[PDB]
């Protein structure tokens, strides 16, 4: 009861960690282009 | 918000530094010499019946224990105001000057 | 309005505690505060028990004025007097006035029926040793005065015991009315009523429901200068009440209580010059704090808990002792933290 | 007097508190003088202090509370040699009868000795730095089945985090060959593991092993402290030795990654042969590395073995599977099944010989259905103070909790163990020391305090014990050397003293001085009777029995304890001659004859229905337990829970009458905690009266033993096997093996042959009949009374 | 022993309510009970508030001696005095004594401070009226038979009310020593309707509306029922919360004329059936008008009086519909 | 970033606490009216210290609730600004 | 063993969120310093 309901709702929290994984790969590219311009 | 919390790190580390420096100074002083060490070997004795002296001791120990955490929570309190008394004002002007620019946009939209 | 009203109340329990201290030093109260002779049925103990029963039999009808609604009916002061001599209230005075841990070779605590029979014999033994003191004649004048200071010392001891006893029975009557005034109906009314009987500390529960690690750690250790076998009764009944009913921001606060308690390494850090035993009277104290909190948490009844790190379970299992205990808390500790998101919800 | 309070205050308990005065009375006691001493007991009044402890500087005494007071000229009488001892100028300048030094009125003082300059054997240690942390050197067997190795991995990953982050650690996994793994190195080669391999079936000396690994001390190795610019090098370890031994917090990833990589032995094992196992070489290369790198420094070698050794040195049984392992009947009457136990056992004796000169301890965590060879490898754990944990698998609760409390911390977060301990005993001139029994070994330190008689490890006043803990108790045997009673003034008090010089886990020298005072009796032999302590004397005679079984037959030891019981009872009981009805024993001797009744039927001296490994397990833990644990293992404690009894558990005697259907029994024999439920308890809960709400009374009775059994699990090292069983179940055999039958065959076929035939309703209650050939309790009381009164 | 304790605070609390009810029935205490004079701070309310506050303190400290912890520590007696002059104390007395049913012409719920002020004003008006009733001149014999009774009778109620306050402030004092002191400091436990009538349906006390109801049935039967039914058909939903519970206790008083008569120990007043043939007739007028009201959102307080009001009819047609509209419980 | 320095600093505040109580235990050790009156200001200032840190904790808990209004209504600004500009965008698309 | 798989999934995903979080702060700090270096 306590374990099942409280757990199934935190994968609703987990679902945006693929969002911050995606945005990390985009900030890699912005860092790449600014390092492109610094050289 | 972050900057005043490194001021937390520095002042908490300093008050650890001088508190450990007191408890390495009087700690060595009392008991590296044999006679004043034996004052603790007597202590207030490890026996019951506090004898109307060594519980005046004990309430005083809880008294300085309470006044020390009183100082720690009040320094916590005033430094928590530096966290909180910045989310009233600079946020509000963002409401204010987004309102004048947004309403001027609606005023010019009702022109043509 | 509140700090003074606390102040002279804990005077009243402390002064009688230090007075039973001096009473044992000369040796005056011995025949009823020895638990071996209590269960041995000594004939003098039968004299002394009947002395206490006769003394409370006379005190509830010679020194009790009819107060308020007692002044209306005759058989209300009968229920008032009967609530003085009620078994549970004498057992409570026997507990909180710090008697058990200064018994003559106390092996084990006593249940309610025989605990109050000891206290009645304590009221009795005070009476007849004072009657003994007033009985020997003036042979030596200075010995009569050393006997007289002990006689007056024991005279105001008994009228302080029966003042607390008549206070505890005056407590009883207005409470019994408030308990007789009144499955989801009768059964959970009774179990919630049992829950509010043995409540935890109001200060420790409101500290658990407010949240600061230093403030709550203050309250656990300050509560164990109260007598043992009764202070932990506040601790276990406080935590079982609110641990199922905490929000999740305070959830990790409670594990930030658990680690720091059963961890003498993060506490008392590595100092240049330190052999850190010194008063192990205070270092057995934090072992006591960690033991009663965590073991009662194993009997809290909830099945899911939040921990900030793999090191959080791994620090609870450090220290304390092996066997049972960690198998229940660490099985409970399954879902973890994301505490950067608890302050910042997304939806 | 209070003997239990004396253990709580000083950690010592004597068989005789009122001592014999003469040697003639000391032999007519028929029990030699002795005591149990726990050098690391948590005393209720222990006081810790640093200053220079003023020794007696001509004899070796210390200022105990029982000295001369001499408040006029500042010289005091040394309590063992009676010589005047001048105080220094500031140790008695504020002296009066209001100010005293600490050691002149408290017996048990825990000194923390101020560290000297580094003694030219650990080069690189600055003046004022702490002594190095303790070491844990895991030696993991790998020839077990893969599910067994996964549970060993899980317990090891737990244990690697249980050690303090500053402690040292090494790892060796051994199968057919020994692999000394690589933990050190730079951050440039972390991804690939390395392992030095030693050939498992050949003899390599400690000198040779250091030569393959480069750990041998070079003859011209002085470039002394002459590197200005060596970057952050650790000076406690030489760079050659840093590749194997590293701090836990520094090699935590690499020590992790070795562990899940650890699979079983890859070499082919024939189906008619045991797997090839070099357990003996694994301890050899463990001890040789610790010799060169870690000399006289705190080391513990945790050997996780999963069966018998089959190859190289120290190997117990051969490879071919037709031949079986040895047993008690195999040892008593010379079978060929054990042709290799000779140079097995004496190989482990010389490894223990190497271990005590180096100050390293060896602990063994053995887990197998088959025998692991514990009879031959017990010799290290007794010799250096190591512990033995014998379980049936690496996943039962007997192993997980014992390994976990091996690393449990005290109130300061430091380990509850001491290393390199120096237990040193002094006596007055009326009595000397015979020897010691337990986890210690004598050093040959001669002196005037040594007795002629030896009990065990004698010939010294100073014993090595590289491993002690809060439960390690050592038997000390004493003898009174006085010839005549006229040489003693009346009321004379003799004194004895112990010092324990051990490494604390914080890295500092300790010195625990404990002094006791005892009074000699009058020349009458009856005056020593109130001073007798039967509980400690039972531990004394049991320990001396199990030491004498090492060299002599266990049968001859049984006759010895029988005739010593006859002499002791006849001397200390009041009775008329040849009148058994007038027999009576005092309170101090009332339960002592029952102790040897359970001693002669215990597994310590009886070799029936046991393996020699299991017997070696009981004998190893008996030699290091304290008085309460020794009483538990010699007499199982049975407690009864019932509705008719309110409050504490009721101690019932170990008979079939205690097996009642409506009660719950709790058995405690130091190796099995058994929560057995009655026949009627199982009858009510079969349909489940404890579950349904109208009969919640036995719900409370069922959960009642789960609290006290939890208590006797926590304070106990090693943890016992936890068995919960019902009536008629297969797990009730643990209780039935210890429960004696109340009805014997002699009581039935000895009379009353016809008043039993014809009455009553087809049986009653189904009594349980237990078959045994042991003499019952009441019969041996009658035989002992008859023999003592007749003599 | 426990249930005889139940019966006697049942006898005492019910006699608390009925002696204040009968003292109003004859009528001698009206200045401080009217809410307009409370909310205007006229001299009569200020005098009874000052005298009531004065006597209530003096009764604790002088009329009640040391009874316990005050035998030695006078601070414990001072906290006894503070607990009886407590703020939420006197509102708790106000609720259990149901003085909100006895106040006149107030349509809103009283807060904690105002309810304490009106209770303290009742004590004060008991004081001044006792002052002059014992200070009347002994002149005329027919009045002499009156206030030789009603002087010491009003005296009997004068102490009685302020001493029922004594335990109701005592259980505050006891509630302190589990809240502020540690909980283990105390033992554990075992169209054109009648326009005068209209606004007094949602303003005033049952006593202050009964004297209209006696003369409303005095009209001929066609017009008497006419001014009643059309009034409450449009005014029953207007009675909210506290006023919603005035009409519920209205059903209890008129239709159950058993506790209107004081159950004095040895005396119970009686009424003929001809006196009740109009009072119970207008009571059943209220019942059957509440029947066509159809106010589904009706509310009650206690479960005792609904079993009385269904039984006051004897099993009529309205008995099914009383249970179909009172279904929600609200306290205060 | 702010939570990782919050967690270490509550541990460092614990490092203040037990070094403080071990200081006050040893400072009140050596040191040197009636006894029955000098227990009284000692423990009435225990009740007064109990009252001041109970009220101050209630103040600090209120200071948590206002500071944790950080992203509860800055993001409510950014919601209301986005949909009020999206109603303009939908009308322009129409 | 469905519950055992669900807790194990959020064992290695909370730790992965910590890793991708603290190193996203490294790249965000890297973007500002790269702007200041080009300044």
């Amino acid at each position: 009861g306590d374990v099942a309901a409280q757990l199934a709702r935190v994968q609703r929290d987990i679902d945006q960690h693929r969002g911050t994984g995606k945005q990390l790969g985009l900030t890699f590219q912005e860092l790449r282009v600014s390092r492109m311009s610094l050289m | 918000q972050v900057n005043v919390l490194e001021d937390e790190r520095t002042e908490l580390q300093m008050k650890v530094a001088n508190l450990s420096e007191r408890l390495t100074e009087i700690q060595s002083k009392i008991m590296n010499d044999p006679f004043l060490s034996a004052k603790y070997a007597a202590a207030g004795t490890p026996g019951a019946v506090p004898n109307a002296q060594t519980q005046l001791r004990e309430a005083s120990a809880r008294l300085a224990l309470a006044e020390s955490v009183n100082a720690e929570l009040e320094r916590r309190l005033a430094f928590e105001r530096s966290i909180s008394r910045s989310w009233q004002t600079n946020l509000r002007a963002m409401q204010r000057e987004l309102r004048e620019h947004l309403a001027s946009l609606a005023l010019a939209s009702r022109k043509s | 309005m509140a700090w003074i009203l606390k102040g002279e109340f804990e005077f009243l329990v402390s002064s009688l505690a230090e007075r039973l201290d001096i009473a044992k030093c000369r040796g005056l109260l011995t025949s009823s505060l020895d638990m071996r002779l209590v269960c041995s049925r000594d004939p003098t103990f039968a004299h002394y028990y009947g002395a206490g029963k006769a003394y409370l039999g006379r005190y509830i009808e010679k020194h009790l004025n009819r107060t308020g609604l007692g002044l209306q009916s005759k058989y209300m002061h009968k229920s008032l007097g009967a609530s003085i001599v009620d078994e549970c209230n004498l057992a409570h005075i026997f507990q909180i006035l710090r008697v058990e841990e200064l018994l003559e070779c106390n092996a084990q605590c006593l249940p309610v029926t025989v605990a109050a029979s000891v206290l009645l014999a304590i009221v009795g033994e005070l009476d007849a040793v004072r009657m003994d003191l007033l009985n020997m004649k003036k042979d030596v004048r200075e010995l009569d005065n050393f006997r007289r200071e002990s006689a007056q010392f024991l005279t105001d001891t008994l009228e302080f015991l029966v003042e607390f006893i008549v206070e505890s029975g005056r407590d009883r009557f207005t409470y019994i009315k408030e308990a007789l005034i009144l499955s989801d109906g009768g059964q959970e009314y009774l179990t919630s009523l049992y829950a509010l009987y043995r409540r935890g500390d109001l200060q420790l529960e409101i500290l658990l429901n407010s949240g600061s690690i230093l403030s709550i750690w203050r309250r656990l250790k300050a509560l164990f200068e109260l007598p043992r076998a009764t202070a932990q009764d506040l601790i276990r009944w406080a935590v079982i009440r609110q641990a199922p009913r905490l929000n999740r921001l305070r959830q990790l606060i409670f594990t930030r209580l658990l680690q720091v308690l059963c961890n003498p390494s993060l506490r008392t850090g590595k100092i240049k010059g330190d052999v850190p035993d010194f008063p192990r009277k205070a270092l057995k104290q934090d072992r006591a704090i960690a033991a009663t909190v965590l073991s009662a948490f194993a009997r809290s009844g909830v099945k899911a808990w939040c921990y900030e790190s793999e090191s959080q379970k791994l620090d609870i299992v450090r220290g304390m002792g092996g066997g049972e205990v960690s198998s229940k808390i660490s099985s409970m500790l399954c879902i973890k933290v994301d505490r950067g998101f608890i302050d910042l919800p997304m939806d | 007097m209070d003997v239990h309070e004396h253990e709580a205050a000083t950690g010592c308990r004597f068989s005789w508190n009122v001592w014999p005065a003469t040697r003639a009375e000391a032999q007519k006691i028929e029990l030699p003088l002795g005591c149990m001493f726990t050098p690391l007991r948590d005393c209720t009044s222990l006081q810790l202090v640093e200053y220079e402890p003023v020794r007696c500087r001509v004899s070796g005494c210390i200022l105990n509370p029982f000295c001369a007071i001499d408040f006029r000229s500042k010289q005091w009488t040394c309590p063992f040699s009676l010589q005047r001892n001048a105080f220094p100028n500031h140790y008695a300048m504020h002296i009066s009868e209001q100010n005293l030094p600490a050691e002149l009125l408290y017996p048990t003082i825990e000194y923390i000795l101020p560290q000297p300059m580094p003694a030219a054997n650990a080069p690189g240690v600055s003046a004022g730095e702490s002594l190095p942390p303790p070491l844990f050197f895991l030696v993991v067997d790998t020839c077990v089945i893969e599910e067994e190795l996964d549970q060993l991995r899980d317990s090891l990953m737990q244990a690697l985090a249980l050690m303090p982050s500053d402690a040292m650690v090494g790892i060796i996994t051994y199968g057919a060959m020994a692999m000394l793994h690589e933990l050190g190195g730079g951050s440039e080669n972390v991804d690939v593991m390395k392992a030095h391999v030693f050939r498992g079936n050949k003899e390599l000396t400690s000198t040779q092993i250091q030569q393959q690994l480069g750990l041998a001390r070079s003859a011209n190795a002085y470039v002394p402290a002459g590197g200005p610019g060596a970057p952050a090098g650790s000076p406690l370890l030489r760079p050659a030795a840093a590749r194997f031994i590293q701090p836990v917090g520094e090699c935590e990833y690499k020590l992790t990654s070795i562990l899940e990589e650890l699979r079983r032995d890859s070499w082919p094992v024939p189906s008619d042969s045991r797997p090839m196992r070099c357990t003996g070489l694994a301890l050899s290369v463990a001890l040789a590395v610790l010799e060169a790198a870690w000399y006289q420094l705190p080391a513990r070698v945790l050997l996780f073995v999963g069966g018998a050794c089959t190859s190289g040195p120290g190997q117990v049984v051969d490879l071919s599977l037709c031949e079986s392992i040895r047993h008690h009947l195999d040892l008593q009457k010379d079978n060929n099944n054990a042709r290799f136990v000779k140079k097995a056992l004496k190989y482990y004796t010389q490894l223990a010989n190497q271990a005590v000169r180096s100050g390293h301890a060896v602990d063994i965590f053995a887990c197998s259905l088959d025998q692991v060879g514990l009879y031959e490898m017990k010799v290290m754990t007794e010799k250096t103070g190591g512990c033995v944990v014998m379980g049936d698998s690496f996943s039962i609760n007997v192993f997980k909790d014992s390994l976990r409390k091996f690393f449990e911390t005290d109130s300061t977060g430091f380990l509850k163990m001491g290393f390199n301990a120096k237990i040193e005993v002094l006596c007055s001139k009326e009595f000397k020391v015979c020897g010691a029994i337990g986890p210690c070994t004598g050093t040959g330190k001669k002196g005037c305090q040594v007795s002629d008689t030896i009990v065990g490890e004698g010939m010294t006043t100073e014993w090595q014990a590289a491993a002690l803990d809060k439960e390690s108790t050592v038997a000390f045997y004493f003898e009174v050397t006085n010839q005549q009673a006229q040489n003693l003034p009346p009321g004379k008090q003799s004194f004895l003293q112990f010092q324990t010089s051990y490494l604390h886990p914080s890295g500092r020298r300790r010195l625990r001085v404990t002094t006791l005072s005892y009074r000699f009796a009058e020349p009458n032999t009856i005056d020593v009777a109130p001073g007798f302590d039967q509980e400690a004397a039972a531990v004394l005679m049991t320990r001396l029995a199990v030491f004498k079984t090492e060299s002599e037959e266990s049968l001859d030891v049984l006759r010895w304890l029988d005739r010593k019981l006859i002499r002791l009872v006849a001397r200390f009981a009041d009775y008329q001659k040849d009148d058994p009805s007038s027999f009576h024993l005092s309170t101090e001797f009332s339960i002592y004859p029952q102790f040897m009744y359970h001693l002669r039927r215990s597994h310590f001296l009886q070799t029936f229905n046991a393996s020699p490994d299991e017997t070696a397990y009981y004998r190893s833990v008996l030699l290091r337990a304290s008085v309460m644990n020794a009483l538990v293992m010699i007499q199982p404690a049975l407690l009864e829970y019932s509705f008719e009894q309110q409050g504490p558990p009721q101690p019932v005697l170990l008979d079939a009458q205690a097996l009642k259907p409506n009660v719950i029994l709790l058995l405690d024999s130091f190796f099995h905690v058994v929560v057995w439920h009655g026949e009627l308890i199982h009858q009510w809960r079969e349909q489940g009266f404890h579950n349904m709400p109208e009969y919640e009374n036995l719900r409370q009775l069922l959960q009642a033993p789960l609290e006290d059994a939890k208590v006797i699990l926590d304070e106990r090292f090693p943890v016992p096997k936890y068995v919960q069983c019902n009536s008629g179940g297969s797990q009730a055999r643990f209780l039935l093996a210890k429960v004696n039958p109340s009805t014997n065959y002699a009581q039935t076929a000895g009379g009353g042959a016809a008043m039993a035939g014809l009455m009553g309703d087809s049986g009653a209650a189904g009594e349980s009949f237990i078959n045994t050939d042991d003499v019952s309790l009441k019969v041996f009381m009658d035989h002992l009374i008859k023999l003592a009164v007749q003599s």
